[PDB]
């Protein structure tokens, strides 16, 4: 599925009162940030430049230094007749991604209150059908400077296509590395009584597609939990896997661990 | 919309009293992002923890990472609270090995 996009979350807390920040990622992973203090965009990676040059990153700082600001301001000035009301949120992501190794699409959407709002498609602002009116009067809006959206539509057309084929290539020693998984295994809380849960954890995978069972010998065990994939501080993933069983009937369980990492041998743990 | 928070604690590697680890809370799903979150020790803060840049999902809801190091005891208790305009009180999350 992999992408790339930009994000944007502007806050109007009060009259006197705002915060807004900006950043790049790669799916889960951040690579970008701007630094308003300074007014320059920030590399979190040696590969953060992909095959771009300091000119054309240059062009690009000027960009976000006028949009900011413009953009940030005249949300402000719009408020009263838009209709938005203090306090309020603002949410913006654009980008664009790969199927199978090929560029399939670009796009950018923008939310209010949590809620789909509005997305730029064929050149053009577009309203979302049930956010009604309000929705309706800020295209009218966003539609008249017809420069500016040539330039949003350059941006999404032309510069992020080559952005994230240069980005992927530059990164490829970071993304395509293998971390193995360790395991353990605890106690989960009691379903009732004569009834016991097995918990199996298993931490520190890289990539994230992962597979995790219970067994009985060769027995797959169909009574198998898995919870959510969950992050960790330093870029490697966590899962649990659990089983409820009458107490009686727990001898002879098995987990076992299946990943790219291993080289064929799986990992086994014995109850 | 108002969405209220999802609050998972767990630690990186196994407990071994007396061995320095890392303790994490996942805070995921909310909306509007002005949030609190603290880890405690003994149910007081700890001073310096460190989080994850605010992010989004495909269904516009928020989420943060928090960490810090820390060496679990026989007796220590460690939490996770958190405060957020969808909670008539504050929420704590307590860590169990088991
Ligand atoms: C860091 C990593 C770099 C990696 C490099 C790889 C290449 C990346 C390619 C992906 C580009 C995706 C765009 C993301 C922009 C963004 O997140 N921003 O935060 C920019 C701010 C606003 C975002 C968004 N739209 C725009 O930026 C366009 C669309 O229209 C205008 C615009 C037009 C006229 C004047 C000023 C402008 O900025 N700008 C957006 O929120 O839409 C509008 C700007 C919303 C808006 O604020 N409109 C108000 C405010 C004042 C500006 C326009 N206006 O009327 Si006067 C209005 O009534
Ligand atoms: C940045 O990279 C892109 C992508 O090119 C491909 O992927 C690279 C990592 C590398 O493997 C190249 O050999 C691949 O071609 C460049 O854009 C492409 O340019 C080629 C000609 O060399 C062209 O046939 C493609 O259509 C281009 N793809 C586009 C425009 O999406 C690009 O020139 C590189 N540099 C810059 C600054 O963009």
């Amino acid at each position: 599925p992999l992408s790339f996009h930009v994000i944007w979350i502007a806050s109007f807390y009060n009259h006197s009162w705002k915060q807004n920040l900006v950043s790049g990622w790669l799916s889960d992973l951040q690579t970008h940030t701007w630094d308003s203090n300074s007014s320059t965009i920030v590399f979190l990676w040696p590969w953060s430049r992909g095959n771009f040059s300091n000119e054309e990153w240059k062009e690009l700082e000027t960009l976000f230094r006028i949009r900011t600001i413009r953009s940030f301001e005249g949300i402000r000035r719009y408020a009263h007749e838009l209709q938005f009301e203090y306090p309020f949120e603002i949410q913006v992501t654009g980008g664009c991604e790969l199927h199978s190794g090929k560029v399939s699409g670009s796009f950018l959407q923008l939310a209010y209150q949590g809620s789909d709002f509005v997305s730029f498609q064929n050149n053009s602002w577009l309203p979302y059908p049930v956010a009604g009116n309000m929705a309706k009067h800020f295209c009218k809006v966003l539609n008249q400077n017809q420069h500016e959206n040539d330039i949003t539509h350059n941006l999404l057309s032309d510069t992020c296509p080559r952005f994230i084929l240069g980005l992927l290539d530059a990164g490829k020693a970071h993304l395509q590395r293998q971390v193995k998984p360790e395991a353990w295994l605890s106690h989960g809380p009691s379903p009732g009584p004569g009834h016991l849960q097995l918990v199996c954890h298993v931490s520190g995978f890289y990539p994230k597609p992962v597979w995790v069972m219970w067994m009985r010998g060769e027995q797959e065990q169909q009574g198998t939990q898995r919870g959510d994939i969950l992050p960790s501080a330093d870029g490697t993933w966590y899962l649990r896997a659990t089983l409820e069983v009458a107490a009686g009937e727990a001898a002879d369980l098995s987990c076992r661990v299946k990943h790219s990492s291993l080289e064929g041998q799986d990992i086994v743990l014995y109850w | 919309i108002q969405r209220t928070p999802k609050i998972q604690v767990y630690s990186r590697h196994p407990a071994e009293n007396g061995k320095s680890n890392f303790l994490n809370c996942y805070v995921s799903g909310f909306h509007p992002s002005d949030i609190e979150v603290d880890l405690l020790k003994n149910g007081e803060r700890i001073e310096k923890v460190e989080h994850s840049d605010l992010s989004f999902s495909k269904d516009w809801s928020f989420y943060l990472l928090y960490y810090t190091e820390f060496t679990p005891t026989e007796k220590d208790e460690y939490a996770c609270r958190v405060n957020h305009v969808t909670l008539s009180q504050p929420k704590i999350v307590k860590w169990d090995r088991d």
